[PDB]
């Protein structure tokens, strides 16, 4: 159809998102073309036949935001996508320890570029990127993040389960956040967590705005299946992750609910 | 208005806070028998809760529901003192009257607030009787939507959440955890529930014999032999009334030890408690605010040799027993409400959006 | 007592001492006539969204109240805090004071056979506090009743 | 006129001699009542210079002491209601400062009603004949013990903090009620908390995490505690909180003379043994249990929608 | 034990009985010969009672192999609750009662005695299509145990296979 090439187009063009806002000015520049609400669900549907979760969440608080007048509302809205990397890169990179030791995970653009604001604050540190294989996803952000003169080096994604004597702040990327409190991420985030819990020492989360999901797990095979296409991105209770953050800011385990609940899930 | 009841034998060194009673001798005993010292269906559902025949989950709510609209629609209103507010300090006695008759479950205190709430909202510049029937109104709608449309969405809500065969277990005695089982039972769907109760309501009846007259298969064991449902629950409906603003939930003796045994194997647990439960005092030990049924009804029936008839014959034995209990926050995870399926820390936020604001 | 003119008038200021806080309301005792017991009122304790109980309110203490417009069975008996908004407070808590020492002089006017049980309260004040209207002013009503007792 | 600056520096080198005064509000009532004329001869046009005024004596004034927010939340909250009572004007000049002070008399009736209120909500908690402990000294405890004891028949132990013993004063203070309370040494807060039922904390500041941040001994409470998982009931009025993290600088502690510690009746060893001691720990948030606070209880990381309301946190920063 | 202990001192003896059947009554009744003020608590309510008692102790009719007992039912959920507390567990046995038993002979190490003591012959139309089962003996983890008390002193719970070898040699433990 017409809205798979734009699509296409801004998850390939530009490298400083995911395909979210990819979807978002797909389904902006979907209006060209009260009359549209359902319409809007079965191509957001369409175009949310990817493996990812921005996607449909985007589309999701597309119908939720219709409800002549919503062009310059997309417009702003386009802003508030904009802005938002700079915020979050000026609001958290300050809570790093001066001599920590990060543990981070697959490549991301937030983590990049929160870790990038911690350069340009000029902290002691080290990261540790972790390798996450089902395929290749910790290399890349190797060697992308050893271009700014850090001493990368990637643990084995079992031996998570050791180095953790030597993290004392582990921050993750950001896949998927949920109305729980909780985030899910590529498969190899849920043992650190559940092993940084054991370690009584904190399990930092970065997030995104408009990444917000208003579904809901409960158990192992509570993810939704439209995702998984061995798992792809898993999670479980929420019980400790420590911190999260977004747009809004410096937000506690609950307060992703709250500013879903204001919108009205 | 109204005296007290007496104790009855002996009571533990802890629980003086509390007072204990016996359904052998009662509240109406001597008091003003046609009741117009207070009102009549006061006197009704006191001595109707004396020997419980309404004990249920928001069953006690309507009861007093009903009780406070034969108070209210049939009203005198006196001159020489306020349209509205010679209502709620003559009230004063009516909930002081059934604390001492057996005291309040908060689903009762959020009646309370609420007919309270409204009464004020309707104040003098109004004849008394419509007014009287705009509180009717207001009490009807409130009750309905509330209570039912809460029962409708939240079953919509978890038919859309639990699927085929999903073995799940009730501490049951509600009108909501049995509720939730029989209409998503009915649509095509499969799961083997099992009840527990406990010594000495009894109860699970209520719930097994809906679920049996539902045509749900069902099992049975009680909570002093709860280790052997130890490995095979797949998830369970834990039945609370009140749900307090920790993040805790509010039910019986045998909510008490089968929420942290379903904590010991990372099965989910579930409790079932819509808008109209979420409270605002805030308890944290399990004496604090907890009543005491009567004492003397444990006992054994061993042909006849019976070990706890006399017993007060001999110097220092007691009996006691607790009725309500608080679980922590850390067990509860998932509560059953209407905007979506809120998680336990996150309660009074949605009692702040429903509180006029 | 203190001006037997009892109900006062409307939009006017007075302050109270909340001696005991209902269930919903808090039912103040008035002071500037001897034991009556008012109210508080809904809207304002401010002019936005505050909405609290107890936090502005003692078992105990003093503040400076405001009546709307009080009658006798419409029961509108109105405690709260409307339109000082430049205005001047202290100054009925300093007619309060003064008014109190007219009473502390005149609780004990308890001639030497004591006889503290009930002596007519009103048979020393009335006849003594009865042609002091003599200026319309309620402030200077003030600074006359001040003037009353610098006896020379 | 225009004598003002002079107590404002009189008030930060009050700051800089530890901090005038004693006891715990009383800093709040000080501090409250030199806030509410900071707008007295400070006169302005625009709402945007009034904000950068109070931009710059508040950082000033925070950043003169750091190591107390209980100003430092203040002034924010002063900035928050001001910039609030003039978007509420919009949608510039006349009807502002009134209001302003309006407000300020709203919230200085509530900073003194509080420990009222604390004292008021102390009975639903406390049984007959079982023990209870608290660490430290915090006149709001106090209001909490005091109460009980006038209401119930218990036994309290108190097991002090003794760098400096602030723990001895409220030891004999609570005989004084006839409670027959037992004084242990911090050597056994694990030797009696199997028999120990409760135990309540007085905290100084709450973070913007929930997490608090208080005396010596209660870090080693709290997770001395949890060895018996009884709870931890805190006890912490609405104006005490801070919208701070952990990670701003350090000096989040306090570190004093520590002669406290040592005496100089030794011989010759004090030479070489670097001795160190703050006053003040930090807790876990996820570990306390609820609060008893001015509008009620709340869950320990709860407190992100107090924070929402009562702090603007674009200014938060300030 | 605690008649010798009444016999010389003052306490007090909160006494669960664990409830399809009673048999915490009888010393309920036969623990006041002696002054020792019980108060006969329903173990339905375990989960509220960790915040009064100290140390809560058994009484178990054999110790297995592990560290293990089995005693009258109800004492998994006792010690479940009592490993969320920490509070000590001494656990009575003289030492004609002891057993190499490992958990592997068979299942039914319990005893399922007839369900004539959860539902009587007044219940309805509902008996024969419901699952009625209740164990009598039901089985302790070897985790959560603490102390032992026997007829040569006391001893640990991770200990005892030293005395099961000295009082039996490990070949003549399947008879």
């Amino acid at each position: 159809k017409e809205l798979i090439e734009y699509f296409k187009s801004q998850m390939k063009e530009d490298p400083d998102m995911a395909s979210a806002v990819a979807a978002i000015r797909t389904l902006l520049e979907f209006l060209k073309r009260g009359l549209r609400a359902n319409l809007t669900s079965a191509i957001e549907t369409l175009c949310g036949v990817d493996s990812s979760v921005a996607v449909s969440s985007g589309g999701e608080l597309f119908l939720r935001f219709i409800s002549k007048i919503m062009i310059e509302r997309g417009e702003l809205f386009l802003r508030r996508i904009s802005l938002s990397r700079n915020k979050i890169a000026d609001l958290c990179h300050t809570f790093i320890k001066d001599g920590a030791t990060i543990l981070t995970h697959a490549y991301s653009r937030v983590v990049l570029r929160v870790l990038e604001a911690a350069v340009a604050a000029k902290k002691r540190f080290s990261v540790y990127v972790t390798e996450s294989q089902p395929d290749l996803s910790g290399k890349k952000m190797a060697k992308a993040l050893c271009h700014l003169n850090v001493p990368v080096t990637v643990v084995l994604d079992a031996a998570v389960g050791y180095i953790m004597e030597k993290a004392d702040l582990v921050i993750v990327g950001a896949e998927g956040v949920v109305e729980n409190g909780g985030i899910i991420n590529k498969i190899g985030t849920n043992q650190m967590a559940v092993c940084a819990k054991a370690q009584n020492k904190p399990f930092y989360v970065v997030a995104e705005s408009f990444k917000f999901v208003r579904l809901f797990p409960l158990n192992q095979q509570d993810v939704p299946d439209k995702f998984k296409y061995h798992p792809w991105v898993d999670y479980t209770a929420p019980s400790l992750i420590t911190l999260l953050f977004t747009d809004l800011g410096v937000l506690t385990p609950s307060a992703v609910s709250d500013e879903l609940i204001k919108l009205y899930l | 208005q109204v005296p007290t009841r007496k104790d009855y034998g002996s009571k533990v060194s802890l629980f003086s806070h509390l007072p204990q009673y016996s359904r052998q001798n009662s509240l109406t005993q001597f008091m003003s028998i046609p009741s117009s010292v207070i009102h009549p269906a006061m006197v009704r559902l006191g001595l109707q809760y004396s020997q419980g025949l309404v004990s249920g989950s928001n069953a006690r709510c309507i009861a007093l529901l009903r009780a406070l609209q034969q108070v209210i629609q049939d009203y005198t209103t006196p001159p020489n003192e306020e349209l509205s507010r010679d209502l709620v300090n003559k009230l004063k006695p009516y909930m002081s009257f059934l604390t001492q008759c057996r005291p309040l479950s908060a689903s009762m205190h959020n009646a309370i607030k609420f007919l309270n709430k409204e009464i004020t909202s309707v104040g003098s510049s109004k004849r008394e009787e419509e007014a009287k029937s705009e509180l009717r109104a207001a009490i009807d709608r409130y009750v309905q939507e509330k209570i039912v449309l809460a029962a409708q969405a939240i079953s919509r809500f978890a038919y859309q959440k639990i699927s085929n065969g999903d073995v799940i277990l009730v501490y049951g005695c509600s009108s909501l955890v049995s509720r939730i089982l029989q209409e998503a039972w009915t649509e095509g769907r499969r799961f083997r529930v099992v009840v527990v109760d406990s010594r000495p309501w009894l109860e699970g009846r209520h719930t097994l014999r809906s679920l049996v007259h539902a045509g749900v298969p069902a099992s049975y064991l009680l909570i002093p032999a709860a280790s052997y449902v130890l490995p095979e629950v797949s998830k369970v409906l834990l039945g609370a009334h009140a749900l307090l603003a920790n993040g805790s939930v509010m039910s019986r003796v045998g909510t008490a030890q089968l929420a942290l045994v379903a904590r010991a194997h990372n099965v989910p647990v579930l409790v079932c408690c819509e808008t109209y439960k979420f409270c605002e005092r805030v308890q944290t030990d399990a004496f604090v605010s907890n009543e005491l049924d009567d004492p003397d009804d444990l006992q054994c029936k061993r042909g006849e040799h019976v070990a706890l008839a006399n017993w007060q014959n001999h110097a220092s034995l007691r009996l006691l027993n607790l009725v309500y209990d608080v679980t922590p926050p850390e067990l509860v995870d998932l509560v059953i409400t209407e905007l979506g399926m809120i998680p336990c820390s996150s309660v009074p936020v949605v009692l702040r959006v429903k509180s006029s604001d | 007592r203190f001006y037997q003119h009892k109900f006062p008038e409307v939009e006017d200021v007075v302050m109270v001492n909340v001696r005991s806080i209902a269930e919903m309301g808090a039912y103040v005792s008035l002071l500037e006539y001897n034991n009556i017991e008012g109210m508080i009122l809904l809207s304002e304790l401010s002019r936005r969204r505050i909405r609290s109980i107890n936090k502005l309110i003692r078992i105990g203490r003093n503040e400076c109240v405001v009546v709307i417009r009080v009658d006798k069975e419409k029961g509108y008996i109105d405690l709260s805090k409307r339109r000082v908004s430049p205005e001047e407070a202290i100054k009925c808590e300093d007619k309060f004071t003064k008014s109190k020492t007219v009473y502390s002089i005149l609780r004990h006017v308890a001639e030497v056979l004591e006889y503290t049980k009930d002596e007519q309260l009103e048979s020393l004040f009335q006849r003594t506090a009865w042609v002091f209207d003599d200026k319309y002013k309620r402030p200077g009503y003030g600074a006359y009743d001040a003037f009353k007792h610098a006896v020379s | 006129g225009s004598e003002l600056s002079e107590r404002i520096e009189s008030f930060v080198e009050t700051l800089k001699r530890g901090g005038g005064p004693r006891s715990s509000e009383e800093m709040a009532r000080e501090t409250l009542g030199l806030l509410r004329q900071i707008i007295t001869d400070h006169r302005w046009s625009n709402a945007g210079e009034l904000m950068e005024l109070i931009r710059r004596e508040g950082r000033r004034m925070t950043a003169a002491q750091p190591s107390e927010t209980t100003v430092g939340n203040m002034v924010r909250r002063v900035l928050k209601i001001i910039r609030e009572e003039y978007g509420r004007l919009h949608g510039h000049y006349a009807q502002l400062q009134s209001n302003i002070i309006e407000a300020i008399n709203e919230l200085l009736v509530e900073l003194e009603g509080t420990m009222e209120n604390i004292a008021a909500q102390a009975l639903e908690h406390i049984h007959s004949n079982e023990v209870i402990m608290t660490i430290g000294f915090s006149r709001t405890v106090e209001a909490f013990l005091k109460e009980a004891a006038r209401k119930r028949k218990f036994h309290v132990i108190v097991a002090e903090c003794a760098p400096f013993c602030q723990g001895h004063e409220m030891a004999v203070n609570l005989s004084k009620a006839g409670i027959e309370t037992t004084v242990m040494t911090d050597a056994a807060i694990f030797a009696v908390m199997s028999r120990v039922n409760k135990v309540i904390i007085g905290t100084k500041t709450i973070l913007a995490n929930g997490a608090l941040r208080a005396v010596t001994g209660t870090h080693t409470l709290a997770l001395a505690a949890k060895h018996h998982s009884t709870p931890l009931i805190v006890c912490a009025p609405m104006f005490k909180l801070s919208p701070q993290f952990p990670n701003e600088e350090d000096s989040f502690h306090k570190f004093v003379a520590p002669e406290e510690v040592l005496p100089f009746t030794e011989g010759d060893i004090l030479e070489k043994v670097s001795v160190h001691c703050p006053v003040f720990d930090y807790v876990p948030p996820e570990l306390i249990t609820l609060f008893i606070s001015n509008i009620g209880g709340n869950a320990p990381s709860y407190i992100y929608r107090l924070m929402s309301e009562l702090y603007h946190p674009d200014d938060h920063v300030l």
